[PDB]
């Protein structure tokens, strides 16, 4: 409901939708073609879209607001797990702004990136190209795991009739409590 | 404001000496009075300003002491203080007493009491004070 | 601590099994078992191979007396 | 208690105020300025450094921005374009222009700063780096005329100070601009003024005249209650005192 | 019933109406003549009481309801003698050393630390308005016979607050005391303020700094209205006087903004009796359409034989808070009269300029404009304070 000059929303967040769309559509490419959208919920990953949208915008203001501030006025109910999409697409938008030779020379961070959102878009496929030789892979396993699926000992002998019989001498209660067995669950 | 730096302490230790007297007398009172001097606590370089709150907030005080919750003998204690604090101020004019409306009546009915008690030194320094007119007419102290 | 000391102790009375565990338990559910299961198989794997050698007796009536007695004591003492 | 500061009345879900009434809109088209503009914030260090990094990266995006966007659009033609010697040819173009881009970084802060005059994005550092808290012009006119390196900033000599008193009367006081330029140490009038109307015997009154003396007293009875008098506040309207 | 009560300990009262407040405290004094305005007679020392002995014995043994010997020796036991610590002789600037009190003490540690050569002065305590005020009009009486007070009138103290916020202390608020009548208008106390809002000017005449406007905002805008328990009570004596309260009332009714419903009506309609006002509790006042003013009814209370009996005073000015002059950046000692915008000269936008840093940095001899500005009078708040 941001298209609208509603009384219950400031006129200071109205924009045009059609902008709104297509830089949402476009980041959204962006998210999809460094896999991040594979194998999780859609729906916070757009909602994160629109979010680095309506920042860029007008960073101005609207740098200063959060996700539950945007939500509110929005009237959504946005999932969990939105935040962590939001940080895991600054940590890709960290590393997309490593290679420009402004932002490399500027020394930007996680918030004060989002006002170049457009210039990082107006060249995305070199770029994005080029980040991939340095692809994206879940941060669980980016652990730099030194030892991946170690072999297992080999145990497949099994003796000849019965490798012991102490285990048996386990296996059985002797009558001393076997008499009283009847007597606490009743 | 509040309570001036020091007042309370006096005003506290002078009702609580009287009060263990065990006496309505006035004379008591004022010989504790002269003993202590607490009527010099209005020079000391006390500009007219200065003089004029301070006497304001001291009455004020006095009257909370004077109100109840608090029993004959306290009360007529703090009625003295009351008393002797208006006539030995040295303000032009003399600052008077703040009354609230719901209080005005309550203390005409204590006046009337004391009358009744046979305790004359009260109900007489109560009219001297009307007399010279040392309550303004306030909502509150 | 002692939780878990009694976990295994059950463990060699009555076994790797855990719903008669949990029912003698008075607030322990089977996947709750089944859980400290996952989380001390790594370290005292030892400790559950000492449960099953040795054939000492298990019951209701003596060891319902030592669970309560020893869970008594142990939250008069923690 | 401390709710009900101004605006009196604040929406509770909002905070926005009314809109705009009939008298206030023809003030603003009569040009009555209120009392919320009188309100002026001092630089801080902190801004001030905040200031210089924000012109130093206007310059440096200014002077990268042909550059990098022609690199950027020579790497697209040669990715598109299969031609070997013409994508050669953009190789060779796109080494220039990576060459260019190393230089530019190379470059110093002081040559990115430039000259005084330089232009700059006021707007996009009013509204983006600074987030309109200073407006565009405010923050032009203090870099341009208080921050920016080639300002004499150092302390006035006793030969400068007294070739100002000389030659300030020469014209007249007046066109301070031309009085700063005959000073010859690239002051300007706004400094020049400054220093002399601080050391400017006509201006720090010593002296008394009848008319001061007439509407001093004029004043004094008028307000004046008890002991109690306007000391510094007749000044509005007495000249040159505190 | 209109019983005040506090409704936050020692910060605001109940509310309830005026006039049957004051009704109520007339009838409690009404006759017995402690609320009349004639001079009554003074307690003394028992060796000079003989001469009004016989006008307060009788009397004192009727009230009291006990004998005339009762009485006299009452007055003879409670005579000042008993209490006079201090004889008629003494200065007030020294502390008597024979006293026992804890309250001297403290006012003893205070005056010696302040007696060395660098701390000896006779300068302010805290404060200089309120006694200079209070010994100006205190016990005085009018000249003329239409301006007396009437006995038994009520006195309202009455707070306004200045436009111009700290916004940076939350504890004092600047803001002047104005004490009105009960059957006074609220008419004669707007006609009364002096705010700055009232002189404020306006328009852009760097090429011609001499053609300033000639009518303050006083003479082109006179809208006003007071705001108390929901009511608006707008002026519109004169055809620049505009009933603001409904541009108020069209945008807060139409959404759920924190405020109720509120009510219009003119400003010449009530008294200081007729309105139903708390004691303590803020209120709202606002003239020009933009100037604000928070207003405090900080106490109420029948007129004293004491009290400034001169209604030409009234409304009657006894506290005021201080402001400070806003001086131009060129001297940076003189009040400024002037203030630019886009100027090339001044280092920051934008700058304060005085009349003689003004004229003669912006125009040459013959007044001819001189480089980049724009310019504005300006008239500053902290002088017309
Ligand atoms: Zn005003
Ligand atoms: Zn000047």
């Amino acid at each position: 409901k941001l298209f609208q000059a509603s009384p219950s929303v400031p006129a200071k967040y109205v924009e045009d939708k059609e902008k709104m769309l297509s830089r949402t559509m476009q980041l959204v490419e962006l998210a999809n073609e460094t896999w991040l959208v594979t194998g999780r919920h859609p729906l916070p990953v757009i909602t994160a879209a629109t979010f680095l949208a309506w920042q860029s915008l007008q960073p101005a203001d609207r740098l200063s607001c959060s996700l539950a501030r945007f939500c509110k006025l929005a009237n959504v109910d946005l999932p969990y797990p939105a935040s962590s999409r939001l940080q895991e697409l600054l940590a890709v938008l960290l590393r997309m702004a490593e290679q420009l030779a402004w932002l490399r020379v500027l020394r930007l961070d996680k918030r004060s990136v989002v006002k170049h959102i457009g210039d990082l878009l107006q060249h995305r496929q070199s770029l994005v190209r080029s980040a991939f030789r340095d692809l994206l892979l879940p941060p669980c396993m980016l652990k730099s795991p030194k030892r991946i699926c170690p072999v297992p000992p080999v145990s497949t002998v099994t003796g000849d009739e019965n490798i012991s019989d102490s285990e048996i001498e386990q296996y059985l209660r002797t009558p001393q409590e076997v008499r009283d067995f009847q007597r606490a669950q009743a | 404001m509040g309570t001036p730096p020091g007042l309370q302490t006096d005003c506290e230790a002078l009702l609580s000496r009287f009060q263990e007297t065990d006496s309505v007398r006035f004379e008591d009172f004022t010989e504790l009075w002269r003993n202590m001097k607490f009527g010099t606590i209005f020079c000391g370089r006390m500009r007219n300003l200065e003089k004029n709150m301070f006497t304001k907030e001291a009455l004020a005080l006095a009257w909370r002491y004077f109100l109840p919750p608090y029993t004959f003998q306290i009360r007529v204690g703090a009625l003295y203080l009351l008393y002797g604090l208006y006539n030995t101020q040295l303000c032009q004019p003399k600052q008077k007493i703040r009354v609230a409306l719901k209080d005005w009546d309550e203390v005409l009915k204590f006046q009337q009491d004391l009358v009744n008690a046979q305790h004359f030194d009260a109900a007489y320094i109560f009219r001297k004070l009307r007399l010279d007119r040392a309550f303004h007419f306030t909502a509150m102290p | 601590n002692k939780e878990t000391d009694m976990f295994f102790l059950a463990i060699s009375m009555v076994g790797t099994d855990f719903s008669m565990i949990g029912q003698l338990f008075p607030h322990r559910a089977r996947i709750e078992i089944k859980n400290k299961f996952k989380r001390e198989e790594k370290t005292n794997g030892w400790r559950i191979d000492k449960a099953f050698q040795e054939k000492r007796p298990f019951d209701f009536d003596f060891f319902a007396h030592l669970l309560q007695k020893v869970l008594a004591e142990e939250e008069k003492r923690k | 208690m401390g709710h009900f500061m101004k605006p009196y009345f604040k929406d509770k879900v909002t905070g926005v105020g009314p809109p705009a009434n009939e008298d206030t809109r023809e003030k603003a088209a009569q040009g009555i300025k209120a009392f919320e503009e009188l309100l002026v914030t001092k630089w801080k260090n902190w801004e001030k450094a905040l200031l210089r990094k924000s012109v130093v990266s206007d310059r440096l995006q200014r002077l990268l921005q042909p550059k990098l966007l022609k690199l950027e659009y020579l790497h697209q033609k040669q990715s598109k374009v299969s031609s070997e010697l013409e994508r050669q040819a953009l190789e060779k173009q796109g080494r220039e222009a990576e060459k260019e881009i190393q230089d530019i970084n190379q470059l110093p802060e002081e040559a990115l700063l430039g000259n005084r005059l330089d232009s700059h994005d006021w707007e996009k550092i009013s509204n983006i780096n600074f987030e309109g808290s200073r407006s565009a012009e405010e923050i032009r006119k203090f870099w341009q005329n208080s921050e920016h390196p080639s300002i004499n900033k150092q302390e006035w000599s006793r030969e400068e100070e007294e070739r100002l008193q000389a030659i300030a009367a020469a014209h007249g006081h007046l066109e301070w601009q031309k009085i700063a330029e005959e000073l010859g140490t690239s002051r300007s009038a706004f400094q020049c003024l400054q220093k002399f109307q601080q050391h400017n015997k006509a201006l720090k009154r010593k002296e008394w005249t009848e008319e001061e003396d007439r509407m001093l007293t004029q004043l004094v009875q008028e307000m004046r209650v008890g002991s109690h008098i306007p000391y510094r506040r007749i000044v509005y309207y007495m000249e040159g005192r505190d | 019933c209109n019983f005040p009560e506090y409704e936050l300990p020692e910060l605001n009262t109940r509310a309830f109406h005026v006039g049957a407040f004051g009704e109520l405290w007339r009838g409690r004094l009404r006759g017995a003549g402690d609320l009349s305005l004639r001079e009554p007679p003074a307690s003394a020392l028992p060796g000079s009481q003989a001469a009004d002995s016989d006008r307060e014995d009788a009397a004192v043994a009727r009230d009291l309801d006990c004998s005339l010997e009762a009485a006299a020796e009452l007055r003879a036991v409670c005579g000042l003698d008993k209490l006079k610590c201090l004889e008629d002789g003494e200065d007030p600037e020294v502390i008597p050393e024979n006293t026992d009190l804890v309250t001297l003490g403290v006012r003893k540690r205070f005056l010696e630390h302040r007696e060395e050569t660098i701390t000896i002065d006779r300068a302010c305590r805290q404060e200089t308005f309120v006694y200079e005020m209070e010994s100006h009009a205190i016990g005085k009486k009018p000249e003329n016979s239409a301006d007396m007070i009437e006995e038994g009138e009520l006195i309202l103290s009455v707070n306004i607050l200045y436009p111009v916020i700290f916004h940076k202390h939350k504890e004092h608020k600047p803001y002047q005391t104005m004490l009105v009548l009960g059957s006074q208008k609220l008419t004669q106390l707007r006609d009364s303020i002096r705010c700055v809002s009232d002189l404020q000017i306006g328009g852009e005449f760097s090429n011609t700094p001499d053609q300033a406007p000639e009518h303050i905002s006083k003479d082109l805008y006179k809208s006003a209205f007071f705001y108390f328990e929901g009511t608006f009570y707008n002026d519109k004596r004169y055809p620049e006087c505009r009933d603001l309260s409904r541009t108020i009332i069209e945008w807060s009714e139409s959404h759920d903004r924190g405020y109720g419903k509120f009510q219009t009506a003119r400003m010449e309609d009530f008294t200081f009796n007729d309105l139903c006002i708390k004691l303590g509790f803020p209120y709202l006042y606002c003239h020009q359409g933009d100037c604000e003013h928070v207003i405090v009814i900080t106490d109420i209370r029948l007129v004293h034989h004491d009290d400034c009996l001169d209604r030409t005073l009234y409304p009657l000015l006894i506290k005021k808070h201080w402001l400070w002059t806003r001086k131009c950046f060129v001297c940076k000692m003189y009040t400024a009269r002037w203030v630019t915008n886009n100027d090339s000269f001044a280092p920051e936008d934008p700058c304060f300029f005085c009349d003689v840093c003004f004229r003669m940095l912006h125009y040459d001899s013959e007044g001819n404009k001189l480089g980049e500005f724009l310019a504005y009078p300006y008239v500053d708040p902290g002088t017309f304070n």
